[PDB]
RNA sequence: GUCAGGUAGAGAAUACUAAGGCGUACGAGUGAACUAUGGUUAAGGAACUCGGCAAAAUGCCCCCGUAACUUCGGGAGAAG
RNA sequence: AAUUCCUUGUCGGGUAAGUUCCGACCUGCACGAAUGGCGUAACGACUUCUCAACUGUCUCAACCAUAGACUCGGCGAAAU
RNA sequence: ACCUCGAUGUCGGCUCGUCGCAUCCUGGGGCUGGAGCAGGUCCCAAGGGUUGGGCUGUUCGCCCAUUAAAGCGGCACGCGAGCUGGGUUUAGAACGUCGUGAGACAGUUCGGUCUCUAUCCGCCGCGCGCGUCAGAAGCUUGAGGAAACCUGUCCCUAGUACGAGAGGACCGGGACGGACGAACCUCUGGUAUACCAGUUGUCCCACCAGGGGCACGGCUGGAUAGCCACGUUCGGACAGGAUAACCGCUGAAAGCAUCUAAGCGGGAAACCUCUUCCAAGACCAGGCUUCUCACCCUCUAGGAGGGAUAAGGCCCCCCGCAGACCACGGGAUUGAUAGACCAGACCUGGAAGCCUAGUAAUAGGUGCAGGGAACUGGCACUAACCGGCCGAAAACUUAC
């Protein structure tokens, strides 16, 4: 990948983990 | 001085003949464990028509250990294997006959059912 | 008597052990020998532990000495003449004399004697 | 002979029987349980005897129940109220520790007849 | 890692005059009638005649 | 208010309990000392006492030396310390030419002992800092116990007065605290601190009251 | 390229040594850190790490006994 | 899969836990029959995974001896 | 596309840190759809702490066991003249796809040299010189700094408060721990190149016996001192001052009310004292006190130069558990500082010679024998010497 995009993939996982972070923290509004 | 990764014969009749230890219990970045410390294990090897078959994590207490340990006398006390007896959650044994001598230091760590039960209290 | 605390004189242990066989050897048949500062105070506790052997004087103490010296007519001088002369004095044989370095590397050198004034 | 003599000398027990490596003994030690008091006799070979004066330390080897357990005492100890030699080992070390891997017969010590 | 920089005269001076020597210290000795000097360290050995004079 | 004497540490032992434990103790040669100064807050500013220990041959005495203790009225001896007490309260209890032994101490009192440490001479990181090294395999180069990094790139672009390297360590003044006296031996002027304190055997150490549980 | 002592040994491997030849050309010291090359290690035994890299272990002669598979020779010094 | 991007595909085995590994599915981005296809006993200082023994690789380092390092006398450089 | 292409070495990991607070734990509170236990949300707070493993080169992530907690970031996405080199990113070779071809990849796979003697600043240690209004010495005050600051479980209180049950406390006491650090070596362990014993191969001391050299100290079994940790003991306390968020008392402007404008109080691991350490080069160079408290010569006498001394120190010498050298500490004949000698402790374990029994390997007696270093106590026998070099005062102004 001489375009570079093999580090993007790191950080496009990345922020599925933020936004799964998110929702998590909405479950807990809600539930208490 | 029994760490993480020590195998310990077990002295028990659960089924088990031989555990790993998983983890020393008794607080945070605990490295060894000596008689009368409670360790979490994985049973690395049992007798075929056993109660407990390999490959489950269970606890346990050791009773003996080959580094030597003090007591308040200036008196040691040693044995020649590294061995330990299944527990439940509530400080007591899972088999119902305990092989060999065990350690005094049970009795001051409140394991009266594994001392009553052993042959010889050392 | 008490081992060397730093590096050994030699370049090795076995080079020292021989090393100081051949300065007793070459003491107990002279009567005074000339060499480096270190060397002269290294040898002067174990010279003076043969010297005792000789003083109580037995097929034991003969056989004790053989075993350092190797050597087997220094070990009759030291049985015969330097034995019976220190019958009397206590300890305290030779003695340390300083004299002036060499030229080529400058070494502090010294010369030790066998106590002959009694 | 040492420098601190006179705060040992008092400390010293006497009436120890003279007992050396490769001796069967039984040693009476104390034992505290239930704020009760009894002796508890463990008997085993002399395998080691580490000079110190009071400092002095031996330790008494068993086989019991298919596994091999010691136990190191200091010789003046209070929790030992008797030793008693029984019989005399005719063994060629001082330290013993050849003993640890020999099971069985091929342990047993000679006796000094 | 070698020097960066030309060292200054005054800089190399003042540390070069650290490679200096000392005169030992010398004591009259009478040995054949004549005295000399020689550091108290070979006193007993010039008396005795072990150091000669040249 | 804090008592305190001047004594030689002269070795280890061990000793037995009245349960029959172990007790492993220092023995102290606290020695008789004398006060040859007092000094008060009119004249000095602050208030302590001045003790002297040792014995010395008077021919080994500088004569300026052999002036102060001429001016108090006793012999020389080896050491002058001082102790530092708070008010005058305390300090009115001494007096020059009183003479101090060890039974001024009892059996239980804690204590707190300084001296000079041991000597471990130019000591590296690995065990005067308690660093670790690279590791032993796996391809280090020549890096088994040397420090490291030091600091930051360009930024810092020095280091940090205060970090840790390789230098001459031990031999400074260090003192324990709360060290459990076992036994006063007044017949030979002798105290049994229970532990380990600080110096070789032969040095010289001052034993006090502990601050914390006095 | 040619000679090839003795004792252990299957051996021209290896240990010591005879005849013979050398001590080969900077030294003297001193228990610093650190580096390199050797040695030992309590309890645990791959938890280290990219990876058992490096060390450690196995190691000889004589008997016993040796699996799957197979191109029928092997595997095989299997393993023990 | 030395070929599969999505991908750490899905199921099974091993492990306390296995993006690696073995078996199988077929939805083959972008296998395929002398640029040979599919297998194969023996062989490999090839590459990948698992186990017994073993150990300073590690938990966690400690100690000893040699060659430098350090001190003294002699000769006496280099890149910059 | 502004600095660098006559070179600013690029991802992870290791070692080592330092800072911010937008706080994961511990500390203090306000509100609650807060009964209790436990939560939710916001405010104050950076002192300390924040684990070990399976998969991947992996940052990241998922998982296994725990824990009070397993924080987020900056410092060339800290740190390669500190280490690695698994990945990326040279040359070899192969698979898929692209191209007629040399070749290519936005894809994959196996392999692939990590250079340098520190000049300057910086940092950790250690010296020499001069100064502190005479020359020395003993003991110290502290301006200013450095270090440390973590926390859990169980038992009473009490099955009490709360609740209708299930469940289950605040506050206040007591015991035992985890991690980290410092000192020490009595104990337990580790090491032992001049300790003791066993023993294989070989050469030697004429031979036997007894020993020695070499083979990693040849290899084995132990091993006092020293150094250590896996070992032993101790530490992070109690109290105070000023405060944050927050709670208030007395009170007007504004006949009432208001914690605020005048005043007065409570209040946390943060701050200042409290504990340990350095520290008068603290240039305001400090304080208490004690010793020496003294001679000569020359320039043209204004001052200077030179010489010789005291108190004291240095060098030489014997050394140290002090140490790279230097430094520090002890001793120097009026002498126990080192070695030797005598004795003890400890280590090893039953010496040589002789006698006896056996055909012999070998065993028993003489005998807790012999050998031996570091620890302790004695003894001037050996060496600390019929010794050199440094090292002390212009005065004046004012008050008294």
């Amino acid at each position: 990948g001489e375009t570079k995009i093999e580090t993007d993939r790191r950080r496009i996982r990345e922020r599925m983990a933020k936004l799964r972070r998110e929702i998590r923290d909405m479950k807990k509004i809600r539930d208490t | 001085m029994i760490q993480q990764e020590s195998r310990l014969k077990v002295a028990d009749n659960t089924g088990a003949k031989e555990i790993l230890c998983i983890r020393v219990l008794g607080g945070s970045s605990r490295r060894y464990a000596g008689i009368g410390d409670v360790i979490v294990a994985t049973v690395k090897d049992a007798i075929p028509g056993g109660n407990v078959k390999r490959g489950d994590v269970v606890k346990a207490v050791v009773v003996r250990t080959v580094k030597e340990r003090r007591r308040a006398d200036g008196s040691y006390i040693k044995f020649d294997e590294n061995a330990a007896v299944i527990i439940k959650n509530d400080n007591d044994p899972r088999g119902t006959r305990i092989f060999g001598p065990v350690g005094r230091e049970l009795r001051e760590k409140k394991f009266m059912k594994i001392v009553s039960l052993a042959p010889e209290v050392l | 008597p008490k081992p060397t605390k730093g590096p050994r004189l030699g370049g090795s242990s076995s080079h020292q052990s021989a090393l100081l066989a051949n300065l007793a050897t070459s003491l107990f048949e002279h009567g005074r020998i000339k060499t480096t500062e270190p060397k002269a105070r290294a040898l002067r506790p174990y010279a003076e532990k043969l010297i005792t052997h000789a003083k109580k004087g037995a097929l034991h103490n003969r056989r004790e000495v053989m075993k350092k010296i190797r050597d087997k007519d220094v070990v009759h001088t030291l049985f015969a003449e330097i034995g019976p002369f220190y019958a009397d004095r206590n300890g305290g044989y030779t003695r340390i004399i300083k004299v002036e370095n060499r030229k080529g590397d400058n070494a502090p050198m010294a010369v030790i004697e066998l106590v002959r004034e009694k | 002979m040492n420098t601190l003599d006179f705060v040992d000398q008092a400390s010293l027990r006497d009436d120890i029987p003279t007992f050396s490596p490769g001796d069967t003994v039984n040693v009476h030690v104390k034992v505290i349980e239930g704020s009760k008091e009894r002796i508890q006799v463990f008997k085993g070979v002399v395998i080691r005897r580490q000079g110190g004066g009071i400092s002095e330390t031996f330790t008494v080897r068993k086989e019991s129940y298919g596994v091999g357990v010691e136990r190191t005492f200091p010789v003046h100890s209070p929790n030992i109220d008797h030793i008693d030699v029984l019989t005399r080992g005719d063994v060629r070390r001082a330290k013993l520790y050849y003993l640890r891997e020999l099971r069985g017969k091929k342990a047993k010590i000679k006796e000094k007849r | 890692a070698v020097p960066k920089r030309r060292m200054s005269r005054a800089n190399t001076r003042s540390r070069r005059a650290q490679w200096k020597a000392e005169a030992p210290g010398l004591v009259t000795v009478s040995v054949a009638g004549q005295q000399r000097k020689v550091p108290r360290r070979l006193l007993k050995a010039a008396r005795l005649g072990l150091v000669d004079l040249d | 208010a804090r008592k305190g004497i001047l004594g030689t540490k002269l070795g280890m032992t061990q000793v037995f309990d009245e349960n029959n434990k172990v007790v492993p103790v220092t023995v102290v040669k606290a020695g008789p000392n004398v006060v040859t100064r007092i000094r008060t807050t009119e004249r000095d500013g602050y208030s302590a006492v001045q003790l002297a220990y040792g014995e010395i041959s008077p021919r080994k005495v500088i004569k300026p030396v052999a002036g102060q203790f001429a001016a108090a009225g006793v012999n020389p001896r080896r050491h002058v310390a001082e102790l530092r007490l708070d008010d005058e309260a305390a300090v009115a209890e001494y007096e020059v030419g009183q003479e101090l032994t060890a039974e001024i101490f009892s059996d239980g009192a804690y204590v707190d002992v300084t001296g000079t440490s041991k000597g471990k001479g130019f000591a590296g990181t690995m065990k005067r800092h308690g660093f670790r090294g690279q590791g032993a395999a796996h391809g280090a180069q020549a890096v088994h116990r040397r420090p490291g990094s030091i600091g930051g790139c360009a930024t810092p672009g020095r280091v940090f007065k205060g970090t840790r390297m390789s230098g001459r360590m031990g031999n400074d003044r260090v003192t324990t605290q709360n060290l459990k006296v076992h036994k006063v031996d007044a017949e030979n002027g002798v105290l049994l601190i229970k532990g380990a304190i600080p110096g070789r055997n032969g040095g010289l150490v001052v034993v006090r009251s502990a601050i914390k549980r006095g």
